[PDB]
RNA sequence: GAAACUGCGAAUGGCUCAUUAAAUCAGUUAUCGUUUAUUUGAUAGUUCCUUUACUACAUGGUAUAACUGUGGUAAUUCUAGA
RNA sequence: AUUCAUAAUAACUUUUCGAAUCGCAUGGCCUUGUGCUGGCGAUGGUUCAUUCAAAUUUCUGCCCUAUCAACUUUCGAUGGUAGGAUAGUGGCCUACCAUGGUUUCAACGGGUAACGGGGAAUAAGGGUUCGAUUCCGGAGAGGGAGCCUGAGAAACGGCUACCA
């Protein structure tokens, strides 16, 4: 569950159309831009004071929250901002009246306001598609047991 | 594939037209226009289904290029001119005056009024937006965008609107408690009130409808239409008053005017 | 071969057909626009300065300009160019050509006089065509005869005389372009429709402007 | 009222079912992720010039078809020269 | 839910649009110049809206097959940064940077006499087989790719190339 520095890559990681006047005086220390999600969904407090930009985040970013909303578990962690959820659910069968039960995966964008692992049921909702196999951004999180 | 379909066959247009199986392949295909092809109804099946003033399109084509057919005032030579929902097409000749109402079924019938009230016609707001130079403007459904509100209108709140000068005059506030109109779904063409009303903030809000009779039913949002004050709409309404009476007491009342 | 040779300047045109290769072979080695006498072909040409315009092959497979390597060939033509007028607007299609340079199988070639030289030839020295359809554009018909700014160019237009089976009568070209009091009014209608919409949408913003003040003096 | 120039449409219809097995497709979604002739409805007061010796607005230019005539090739909804 | 509509500033732009048009009527004026106004409706012309649409896209759902148990990555396989491309998101492509992603809840590979759905047949109920075919959606114009025109076509009653 690692982070990194401020800057890394070969551009200057900030929010576009955002400007930090050198002219005068910034006595606050930046001009950190969010937004509300929305469907009652609250930003956290780690998102605003935090020092990330992720330009697919639903907080201080660029991409929005619309569609289906979901939730699901946490199954693998391995990449680099994608968690991979389980959405485990019963399939019915008519003919035998009897359920069976399957699972698929839909890899989301865990965005660096966000602490997870595996365990973490977390919520997550559409937001116009980043790779290939992500169309969703985690918003809200909670623990597994304990 | 390739492009916009031009023809439409039968069995493919909506069934508030009625048209039978037979006797063509095709259906009369609206052309773009101000109201929906699921929504409205073009003048072709308006004249000859359902007022039976000519038998054939011939008869049609040169019935509307004698220019009387007003369709909201002006006149109109395109056969597939798609009339829709609270449309006051008029005449000179037989000097009446329909307006496009629906049924209690939910099916375009006619509604023959007088020149008075056939010269203004309602609309729903469908969203209010500003523009250039910066002037304010809303939308109807039949897609009058209008310049200069009243700022006390907000979306879903109704107009009424003439037919010539636009000029947006008494307009009806949506709040709870008010007449309106249900056209869509299995509640299309059905008249209550605004007993109640939800937002379900994300995906399609709705609203309850009592009716007169005690008939409680909860619609969706985009099928609501404000018909005005409580006992007192701005237009006339059909037979029926939008009420939808159950099927045995429909055959009963059907029996009993049966006969004297 | 077959030589056409075109006057304009008197505007006429005519065949001949020149077989004696002594006199054919010094056209050889000639590409389209060059300049030549003909006094090789004949003495009667002598002095006429000529310029080549084109022509067919053996087969009626015609040239075009810089269109150079001149063997037959095939090539992807398109639209404003010769040798194709396109039968489906934006199609272009692969025709095949013929090129410029003169060798021994061109079967027509055909040329234009630019210089006249001394002697007479029957049908393009004095026989003269004059054009067919007149000038029929003011500006144009202002050129064609040196008229003036005001010089009332509707009566001095180019009419030409028919009779039906004995009934003469006279027509005329409907001028385009004439200054009309049609075309005074429609000015004069737009531009008082422009002034006059641009009025009411201010004073419908001034009214709006009114009401507005009356909503925010609660 | 032929021929053409123009603008439109020939992307619709019609036919078959070879392919394609989470692909299509059916329900159910989104465009806060974009284009859209058409029809409908709105909409446009400013274009050049150290703002005096201005520079068509009662209005500016040639450049091509159909046509005329000379032709090709056995031959195309072929075309060239003038 | 917004960096949304919009508004303003500083400029930039092979400076896009701002009717050199047409048909009926022929009307009102005085300072008669043969001057000044003047309607009805036809195409256009910029953006926005509506409509006809189209393209992507969320979820969930497919017949047989283990005599198919591991698959994916040169050449993108999963994800990031940034750029190009595009109508626009997007590994769609490129550089760089991580080794990810899927799977015994059946992945990947094979069959099919596989277009799918609306439905059809047979029907106690539970079902089983079929759906090339009168409608929607798809796809193709001999096989395969490319591209002009155009709002819209990878158009074939269009063109070009090869192959048959």
């Amino acid at each position: 569950s690692t982070e990194l520095t401020v800057q890394s890559e070969r551009a200057f990681q900030k929010q576009p159309h955002i400007f930090n006047n050198p002219k005068v005086k910034t006595s606050k220390r930046t001009k950190r831009w969010y937004k509300n999600a929305g469907l009652g969904f609250k930003t956290p407090k780690t998102a605003i004071e935090g020092s990330y930009i992720d330009k697919k985040c639903p907080f201080t970013g660029l991409v929005s929250i619309r569609g289906k909303i979901l939730t699901g578990t946490v199954v693998s962690t391995k990449m680099h901002r994608t968690i991979v959820i389980r959405r485990a659910y019963l399939h019915y069968i008519p003919k035998y009246n009897r359920y069976e039960k399957r699972h698929k995966n839909v890899p989301v964008h865990v965005s660096p306001a966000f602490r997870v692992q595996v365990g973490d049921i977390v919520t997550v909702g559409q937001c116009r598609p980043i790779s290939k196999t992500v169309r969703f951004n985690v918003v809200k999180v909670s623990a597994a047991a304990g | 594939a390739r492009g916009p379909k031009k023809h439409l066959k039968r069995l493919a247009a909506p069934h508030h037209w009625l048209l039978d199986k037979l006797s063509g392949c095709y259906a009369p295909r609206p052309s773009a226009g101000p109201h929906k092809l699921r929504e409205s109804l073009p003048l072709i099946v308006f004249l000859r289904n359902r007022l039976k003033y000519a038998l054939n399109g011939r008869e049609v084509k040169a019935i509307l290029m004698q220019r009387h057919v007003k369709v909201d005032g002006k006149v109109r030579t395109d056969t597939t001119y798609p009339a829709g929902f609270m449309d006051v097409i008029t005449l000179d000749a037989t000097n009446e005056n329909f307006r496009l109402v629906y049924d209690v079924k939910g099916r375009f019938a006619v509604h023959r009024i007088t020149d008075e009230e056939a010269s203004y016609k309602l609309g729903k707001v469908k969203k209010v937006q500003l523009g250039k130079k910066g002037v304010p403007y809303v939308v109807t459904h039949d897609g009058r965008t209008i310049r200069y509100p009243d700022p006390n209108i907000k979306v879903n709140d109704t107009v009424k609107i003439d037919l010539a000068s636009g000029k947006i005059t008494d307009f009806i506030k949506f709040d709870a408690g008010k007449l309106v109109y249900v056209t869509g779904g299995r509640n299309l063409g059905r008249i209550g009130t605004i007993v109640h009303k939800e937002r379900h903030d994300g995906g399609f809000d709705l609203v309850h409808i009592k009716d007169s009779l005690d008939n409680t039913f909860v619609t969706r949002l985009n099928n609501v239409f404000v018909i005005g004050e409580q006992g007192k709409p701005y237009i006339s309404l059909p037979k029926g008053k939008g009420i939808k009476l159950s099927i045995a007491e429909e055959r009963d009342r059907r029996r009993a005017q049966q006969g004297l | 071969m077959k030589l056409n040779i075109s006057y304009p300047v008197n505007g006429s045109q005519k065949t001949f057909e020149i077989d004696d290769e002594h006199r054919i072979r010094v056209f050889f080695d000639k590409r389209i626009g060059q300049e030549v006498d003909g006094e090789a072909v004949g003495d009667e040409f002598k002095g006429y300065v000529f310029k080549i315009s084109g022509g067919n092959d053996k087969q009626g497979f015609p040239m075009k300009q810089g269109v150079l390597l001149p063997t037959r060939i095939k090539l992807l033509l398109t639209k404003n160019v010769s040798c194709y007028r396109p039968r489906r607007d934006g199609e272009r299609k692969r025709k095949s050509v013929r090129g410029a340079i003169v060798g021994p199988d061109l079967a027509v070639l055909a040329l234009v006089i630019v210089k006249k030289g001394e002697q007479e030839l029957e049908g393009l020295t004095d026989t003269t065509v004059p054009k067919r359809l007149g000038p029929k554009r003011a500006n144009n018909i202002r050129k064609f005869f040196g008229l003036s700014k005001e010089d009332d160019v509707r009566d001095f237009v180019i009419r030409r005389e028919v009779t039906k089976g004995e009934k003469t009568y006279t027509k005329a070209p409907k001028i385009q372009r004439l200054v009309t009091p049609q075309r005074l009014q429609r000015k004069r209608h737009q531009r008082a429709l422009k002034v006059r919409n641009a009025q009411a949408q201010r004073e419908a913003a001034a009214e709006y402007a009114q009401l507005l003040a009356k909503r925010l003096s609660e």
